[PDB]
């Protein structure tokens, strides 16, 4: 069980993905209550985050 | 935002949630709408210092 949070970024590189959209998300996520942990994937063009 | 003692908190939390919504473009340049922790009055438990 988990809730997805995707979001798009086109043409940024994994890096760029991290820090403007992954980053923010992941950490401010940490307080959110019921969460084992949080997964951040920041690939060449999109943010999932689980 | 006080409720009417006895209901669920999560509940009254994800009740204030709809009216922050719309009330957050509406905050001024930069500032953010932070919602209190899932604790109360006495959860600090540990102190420490560096």
């Amino acid at each position: 069980v988990q809730v997805i949070i995707k979001t798009s970024y086109p043409g940024q590189a994994p890096q760029i993905v991290e820090n403007q959209v992954t980053y923010p998300l992941t950490t401010t996520m940490l307080s959110v209550p019921g969460a084992k942990t949080v997964r951040g994937f920041s690939q060449f063009g999109d943010s999932y985050v689980y | 935002v006080i409720f009417e003692d006895g209901t669920d908190p999560y509940w009254a939390r994800s009740r204030v949630l709809e009216y922050l919504n719309q009330v957050q473009g509406k905050l001024p340049a930069g500032v953010s709408a932070e919602l209190g922790p899932d604790a109360t009055g006495v959860g600090w438990i540990y102190e420490y210092a560096l």
